C-alpha cells in the first residue's frame, strides 16, 4: 500500500542499510589500541615504528591497527575516558630513566592506578611499555633508587632495579584475575615491540572469541 | 590577595543573604492543592535499528519528523520517524563524536567531538550528496554540545571552560564567553534565541547573553558536575541534571533554586534532561538503563520508560510534543508516545 | 521376521523415555526462549547452538508417540503414514544433531586456533546459508524411509521399528556407521587441538577460566562418545552374528535400551551447552 | 556544474537495433534514478522507461514494453538505452531526465539537452482542456489540469508535477507535489488545487514565460503527461 | 597575577546589582502557564490513535 515515491524511498533506505552493514563489518576487523603515558615518557619513540586526538594507522602481519594518542586533551579525563571503553587493548608507556626528581615515578604510579582500577577498563588487558633502558641503566650505574624508593633492599645493578619496577607496577593493579597486564623492555631497536603488541592482541582476541561460543 | 578575596567574600554572602530574604515559600506548599498528573503509560511505537555502536546525541528537526543521531562508528544518520527510513548516512572524518545538531531551517547539521572541530554539513545541494560546508576550529578542548541559532550563527560549548559563538560565513568566533572554572558539558538556548545557559563541571550553571557576552547570573547548589541542561518552554526557567542522582529546576528571574527531583532508589547520574510541550512533564535519562518522567510541579515520579538494554545517553522531545525519542548506549532508538 | 520382541523392555524403556522427555522438553524450551528473547545481535556459533537446539526440539516433538509404541505392550496402534513420519523425524534427529555438533566443534576450533582467519569473521547471513545447505542435505538423506512403507507386520502386534533390524543396504547400514564414526574423529581432533593451543598460552592459562573451558571441551567429546558408542556396538554385534543370530531375546531388548541413550543425549545436551555459557 | 548530454540519433530503417546513450557529469550519478522521456514532433510528452538507483528496479511503458532495453553504467557515469525493431511511429526526440527519491526530495529537477531520432516510412488519463491561451504581460493567468483518478494518496501528499518547455530547448521543473516550489524558480509561480482538480496560477506575468506547460502524475507507474497548454504573445 | 580576582569581583558585582522578584509569584506564573498550555500537550493528555501519527 505504498506509492511509487514511498517504494523508491524504501529502496534507497535498504541500499543505505546495506552500505552501513558492509562498512560496520569492515570496521569490526579493526584493532583499536588506546595509547597513554606521562607525556615525556617517550610515546614518540614507541609510535615511531610503523590540535587534538591524533590517530595513527599501521598494518602488521595482515592485520590493521588503529592507535589513538590522546595527547593534548588536557581536561577532566574521567568525562571523556568512557568513549574508549571497548578498545582491544590499552598501551601504557612510562619512562624508566625519569626517576630523578619533579619523583615522576610516583606520578606514573598515580596515573596507572587511576587508569587500571577504572570501572570502564575492567576487562581490557593493559600492556606496559618500559623504555629508555640505556638512560636508566646509566642513571642506576651513577645513583641508586633509594632517592625514589627509600624502602629498597637490593643490589645496585640494573637487572634487580628493573625487576623491582616491573613487579611494583604489576602489583599496582587490583583485579588480578579479570585483567591481564603485560610488560616488555622496548628500548631494543628492532620490531620486537610490534611483535609483542601483536601477541597481546592475539591473546585478547582469542579471549573475546571464547565469549561468543559460550565456552566461557 | 587578602583584601580582594575579602570584598569578594563579603559581596558573595551579601548576595546569598539577599537570595534568602527574597524567598518566602517553595512552590510545593502553594501547588499542593493541584491534582497529580497520574500514571503515564508509554509504548514503543517505533524502533530505529541502523547504528552499530554507542549513541551519544540526537536532535529533532523543526518539522518534528526528521531526527539526526550521532554514534561512535563515525556515521551521522538522518531518520524519518514516521516510516523509520534512512534519509542520509554521513561518514564523519573523526569517528569520535559527542554532540549533534539540526538547523532550524533543516538545511544544515553540525557534528563535533574529541577533535575540537565543529564541522558543518550541507544537506540540500545540487550535486545530490552531503558535503562539508565549513569546518570550525579554534577550541583547545573537546566539543560538548553545539546548537544552531539560525542558518548562519552556531554557538558551541567546549571542554576548555569556554563557550563560543561562531559565524558560519566568516568562520571565526564573533564572541567568546569565559567565566567557568571547569569543563562545560551541555548547552541550551531560550525560545527567543537571545539568552542561553551552560552546565559546567564545577556544579554551577551560568546564564549568558549572546548579544555582547557576559554572565548575567550564576546558579549553584549542585554537589557534582552538571551533565545536561534544558530551558523551560516559557523561557523564564530551566532544569539541570547533575551526576548525583538529582534534577533541579531554577528560576531565571527569582535567581534561586526551586525544586529537587531525588529518590532513594536512584543513585546513578543524569545524562539528559528535556521538557514536554507544556512543560508539565520533566524527562530525565538516568544511567539505570531507563528514563524517569518527573511531574515538574509536584516532584513526583509519574512513570518509567524502561525499554533499553544499556545506559540512556540522550533524549529529545519534538516541538509539537507528539513524540519523545531516546537513544541508549546500545545502537538503538525508540520513539515513545 | 521375528515378532516376539522379548520381555522386560516395556517395564524398563518407557520410564527412561518419559524422564528424558520431561528433562529435554524443559531444558530445550528454556534454551530456545533464552536464544530468541535474549542474547540479541545474532553472531556466528549463536546460529549453530540455536539450530542444534532446534533439531533437538524436533526430536522431542515426536519422542512420546514412539514411547507409547512399546509402552502399550510394545504394540503399535497408528496408521503407517504417520509411522513413516515418526521414523523420518527420528532419523532427522540423528544425523542432524550430529551434523550440528560437528559444525559447532569445528567452529570452536576455527575460532580458537585460527583467530585471525576470515572464516570467524563471516556474516550471519552466510552462516545461515550454510545451515540451510546442511539441513537440506540431511532432509534429502532421510527422505528415503519416508518414501516407502516398511512394516513387516506378520502379527497382531503390528511392527514399526525400522532399524533394519536385519540385514541392510548401503543407505541403511554403512551410513549409520559413517555417521557415528567420522564426526567422532572430527570432534576429537578439534578438541585436542583446542586444548593444546589453549594450554600453550601460559600467560592466559593462569586464570582457571581456560581450565574451565578445556574441561568443558573434554567433557563434550566424553559425553558424545559415551552416549553414542553402545548403539553402534550393538548394531555391529547383530550384523556380525546374523548367520548365527536367532531373534536373540538378549540382543533384541538390549539394542533398544542402548539407543535410548541416543535419545537421552538430546535431553542432556542443552544443560551442557547453554548452562556452560554465563549468559 | 550538472550536465546531461546524449547522443545516438540519426536516420535508421524500420526494424533496426539502434542504441541510445546518455552521459552525465557534475553530480553523484550513483545515487540518482534515471528516466527517459520522448516527444513526437508536434505532440506532447510520454514516458519511456526508468531505472532506479543501483539498477534494482526496471520498468517500461506498455507501448514499448519488451522491445526497449534500459541500462546504466555507474563507474563511467553513462546511461544506455537499447532499442530493437523500430517502428515508424518512434520518430521523436528523447531526453535524459534525472530524479532522486527521498522524503522532501524533488524528482525531475533537471532535464537533459535531448537528442532527436527519425525513422523513415488502466492508465490515468490527463486532460488539459484548452491548448492555446493568448496572454499579455502584467496579467495573472491560471492553467487548469484535470485527472481521472484521485491523486491524493493516503499519506496526505498529492502526487502531481508541472513542467514548462520554453520554445527551443529542454523543459524544466516548476512545481513538485502540486504545492512545493522547485529550486531556482522565481516566487512568481504558485500552484494549488484538490483531488482531480489542479490549477497553476501565474500572477504578474511577463516575458520569458512563453511556451507550453505540461502537467504530470506520479502516483502509479506508468506516468502520463498532459496534452499541453501553449502560451505566446 | 592578581587581575583574575579583579575580573571575578567585577563580574560578581555586575551580577549583584539586578532586580529580584518574589519567588512565590514566579512559581504562580509558572503554574499558571503550565495549566494554560496543558490542553495543547499531547504527551500529558493522551491523544486518540485516530489522528496520532505513530498509530502503527
Amino acid at each position: 500500500t505504498l506509492s511509487a515515491e514511498d517504494k523508491a524511498a524504501v529502496e534507497r533506505s535498504k541500499m543505505i542499510d546495506r552500505n552501513l552493514r558492509e562498512d560496520g563489518e569492515k570496521a569490526a576487523r579493526e584493532v583499536k589500541l588506546l595509547l597513554l603515558g606521562a607525556g615525556e615518557s617517550g610515546k614518540s619513540t614507541i609510535v615511531k615504528q610503523m590540535t587534538g586526538i591524533v590517530e595513527t594507522h599501521f598494518t602488521f602481519k595482515d592485520l590493521h591497527f588503529k592507535m589513538f594518542d590522546v595527547g593534548a586533551q588536557r581536561s577532566e579525563r574521567k568525562k571523556w575516558i568512557h568513549c574508549f571503553e571497548g578498545v582491544t587493548a590499552i598501551i601504557f608507556c612510562v619512562a624508566l630513566s625519569d626517576y630523578d626528581l619533579v619523583n615522576r615515578m610516583h606520578e606514573s604510579m598515580k596515573l596507572f592506578d587511576s587508569i587500571c582500577n577504572n570501572k570502564w577498563f575492567t576487562d581490557t588487558s593493559i600492556i606496559l611499555f618500559l623504555n629508555k633502558k640505556d638512560l636508566f641503566e646509566e642513571k642506576i650505574k651513577k645513583s641508586p633508587l633509594t632517592i625514589c624508593y627509600p624502602e629498597y633492599a637490593g643490589s645496585n645493578t640494573y637487572e634487580e632495579a628493573a625487576a623491582y619496577i616491573q613487579c611494583q607496577f604489576e602489583d599496582l593493579n587490583k583485579r588480578k584475575d579479570t585483567k591481564e597486564i603485560y610488560t616488555h623492555f622496548t628500548c631494543s631497536t628492532d620490531t620486537k615491540n610490534v611483535q609483542f603488541v601483536f601477541d597481546a592482541v592475539t591473546d585478547v582476541i582469542i579471549k573475546n572469541n571464547l565469549k561468543d561460543c559460550g565456552l566461557f | 590577595l587578602d583584601q580582594l578575596r575579602q570584598e569578594a567574600e563579603q559581596l558573595k554572602n551579601q548576595i546569598r543573604d539577599a537570595r534568602k530574604a527574597c524567598a518566602d515559600a517553595t512552590l510545593s506548599q502553594i501547588t499542593n492543592n493541584i491534582d497529580p498528573v497520574g500514571r503515564i503509560q508509554m509504548r514503543t511505537r517505533r524502533t530505529l535499528r541502523g547504528h552499530l555502536a554507542k549513541i551519544y546525541a540526537m536532535h529533532w528537526g523543526t518539522d518534528s519528523r526528521l531526527l539526526v543521531s550521532a554514534s561512535q562508528d563515525g556515521k551521522l544518520i538522518i531518520w524519518d520517524s514516521y516510516t523509520t527510513n534512512k534519509v542520509h548516512a554521513i561518514p564523519l572524518r573523526s569517528s569520535w563524536v559527542m554532540t549533534c545538531a539540526y538547523a532550524p531551517s533543516g538545511n544544515y547539521v553540525a557534528c563535533g567531538g574529541l577533535d575540537n572541530i565543529c564541522s558543518i554539513y550541507n544537506l540540500k545541494t545540487r550535486e545530490g550528496n552531503v558535503r562539508v560546508s565549513r569546518e570550525l576550529a579554534g577550541h583547545t578542548g573537546y566539543l560538548s554540545c553545539c546548537r544552531f541559532l539560525d542558518d548562519n550563527q552556531i554557538v558551541t560549548s567546549s571542554g576548555d571552560t569556554t563557550c563560543a559563538l561562531w559565524d558560519i560565513e566568516t568562520g571565526q568566533q564573533t564572541t567568546t564567553f569565559t567565566g567557568h572554572t571547569g569543563d562545560v558539558m551541555s548547552l541550551s538556548l531560550a525560545p527567543d534565541t537571545r539568552l542561553f545557559v551552560s552546565g559546567a563541571c564545577d556544579a554551577s550553571a551560568k546564564l549568558w547573553d549572546v548579544r555582547e557576552g557576559m554572565c548575567r547570573q550564576t546558579f549553584t547548589g549542585h554537589e557534582s558536575d552538571i551533565n545536561a541542561i534544558c530551558f523551560f518552554p516559557n523561557g523564564n526557567a530551566f532544569a539541570t541534571g547533575s551526576d548525583d542522582a538529582t534534577c533541579r529546576l531554577f528560576d531565571l528571574r527569582a535567581d534561586q533554586e526551586l525544586m529537587t527531583y531525588s529518590h532513594d532508589n536512584i543513585i546513578c547520574g543524569i545524562t539528559s534532561v528535556s521538557f514536554s510541550k507544556s512543560g508539565r512533564l520533566l524527562l530525565a535519562g538516568y544511567d539505570d538503563f531507563n528514563c524517569n518522567v518527573w511531574d515538574a510541579l509536584k516532584a513526583d515520579r509519574a512513570g518509567v520508560l524502561a525499554g533499553h538494554d544499556n545506559r540512556v545517553s540522550c533524549l529529545g522531545v519534538t516541538d509539537d510534543g507528539m513524540a519523545v525519542a531516546t537513544g541508549s548506549w546500545d545502537s538503538f532508538l525508540k520513539i515513545w508516545n | 521376521c521375528c515378532r516376539i520382541e522379548g520381555d522386560t523392555i516395556s517395564q524398563v524403556m518407557p520410564p527412561l523415555l518419559i524422564v528424558a522427555f520431561v528433562l529435554g522438553a524443559l531444558g530445550n524450551g528454556v534454551a530456545l526462549c533464552g536464544f530468541c528473547f535474549h542474547m540479541k545481535t545474532w553472531k556466528p556459533s549463536t546460529v549453530y547452538l540455536f539450530n542444534l537446539a532446534v533439531a533437538d526440539f524436533l526430536l522431542m516433538i515426536c519422542l512420546p508417540f514412539r514411547t507409547d509404541y512399546y509402552l502399550r505392550r510394545r504394540h503399535w496402534a497408528f496408521g503407517d503414514i504417520p509411522c513413516r513420519v515418526g521414523l523420518f523425524t527420528l532419523a532427522m534427529n540423528r544425523a542432524g544433531s550430529i551434523v550440528f555438533l560437528t559444525v559447532v566443534a569445528a567452529d570452536r576450533y576455527f575460532k580458537v586456533v585460527h583467530p585471525h582467519h576470515a572464516v570467524n569473521t563471516i556474516s550471519t547471513r552466510v552462516a545461515a546459508g550454510i545451515v540451510c545447505t546442511l539441513w537440506a542435505l540431511v532432509i534429502l538423506g532421510t527422505v528415503y524411509l519416508l518414501l516407502e512403507n516398511h512394516l513387516c507386520v506378520q502379527e497382531t502386534a503390528v511392527s514399526c521399528e525400522s532399524f533394519i533390524m536385519e540385514s541392510a543396504n548401503g543407505w541403511h547400514d554403512i551410513m549409520f556407521q559413517l555417521e557415528f564414526f567420522m564426526p567422532l574423529g572430527i570432534i576429537l581432533f578439534c578438541s585436542f587441538k583446542i586444548v593444546w593451543s589453549l594450554r600453550r598460552r601460559q600467560q592466559l592459562a593462569r586464570q582457571a577460566r581456560m581450565k574451565k573451558a578445556t574441561r568443558f571441551i573434554m567433557v563434550v567429546a566424553i559425553v558424545f562418545i559415551t552416549c553414542y558408542l553402545p548403539s553402534v556396538s550393538a548394531r555391529l554385534y547383530f550384523l556380525w552374528t546374523v548367520p548365527s543370530s536367532a531373534c536373540d531375546p538378549s540382543v533384541h531388548g538390549a539394542l533398544h535400551i542402548t539407543l535410548s541413550f541416543t535419545y537421552m543425549n538430546s535431553m542432556l545436551d542443552p544443560l551442557v551447552y547453554y548452562f556452560s555459557s554465563p549468559s | 556544474d550538472v550536465q546531461l548530454v546524449e547522443s545516438g540519433g540519426g536516420l535508421v530503417q524500420p526494424g533496426g537495433s539502434r542504441k541510445l546513450s546518455c552521459s552525465a557529469s557534475g553530480f553523484a550519478f550513483s545515487s540518482f534514478g534515471m528516466h527517459w522521456v520522448r516527444q513526437a514532433p508536434e505532440k506532447g510528452l510520454e514516458w519511456v522507461a526508468y531505472i532506479s538507483s543501483g539498477s534494482g528496479t526496471i520498468y517500461y511503458a506498455d507501448t514499448v514494453k519488451g522491445r526497449f532495453t534500459i541500462s546504466r553504467d555507474d563507474p563511467k557515469n553513462t546511461l544506455f538505452l537499447q532499442m530493437t525493431s523500430l517502428r515508424s511511429e518512434d520518430t521523436a526526440m528523447y531526453y535524459c531526465v534525472r530524479s532522486i527519491y527521498y522524503y522532501g526530495s524533488s524528482p525531475f529537477d533537471f532535464w537533459g539537452q535531448g537528442t532527436t531520432l527519425t525513422v523513415s516510412s488502466s492508465d490515468i488519463v490527463m486532460t488539459q482542456a484548452t491548448s492555446s491561451v493568448p496572454v499579455t504581460p502584467g496579467e495573472s493567468v491560471s492553467i487548469s489540469c484535470r485527472s481521472s483518478k484521485s491523486l491524493l494518496h493516503s499519506n496526505g501528499n498529492t502526487y502531481l508535477y508541472w513542467f514548462l518547455q520554453r520554445p527551443g530547448q529542454s523543459p524544466q521543473l516548476l512545481i513538485y507535489r502540486m504545492s512545493n516550489l522547485a529550486s531556482g524558480v522565481p516566487d512568481r509561480f504558485s500552484g494549488s488545487g484538490s483531488g482531480t482538480a489542479f490549477t497553476l496560477t501565474i500572477s504578474r506575468l511577463e516575458a520569458e514565460d512563453v511556451g507550453v506547460y505540461y502537467c504530470m502524475q506520479h502516483l502509479e507507474y506508468p506516468l502520463t503527461f498532459g496534452a499541453g497548454t501553449k502560451l505566446e504573445l | 597575577s592578581i587581575a583574575q580576582a579583579r575580573k571575578l569581583v567585577e563580574q560578581l558585582k555586575m551580577e549583584a546589582n539586578i532586580d529580584r522578584i518574589k519567588v512565590s509569584k514566579a512559581a504562580a506564573d509558572l503554574m499558571a502557564y503550565c495549566e494554560a498550555h496543558a490542553k495543547e500537550d499531547p504527551l500529558l493528555t493522551p491523544v486518540p490513535a485516530s489522528e496520532n501519527p505513530f498509530r502503527e
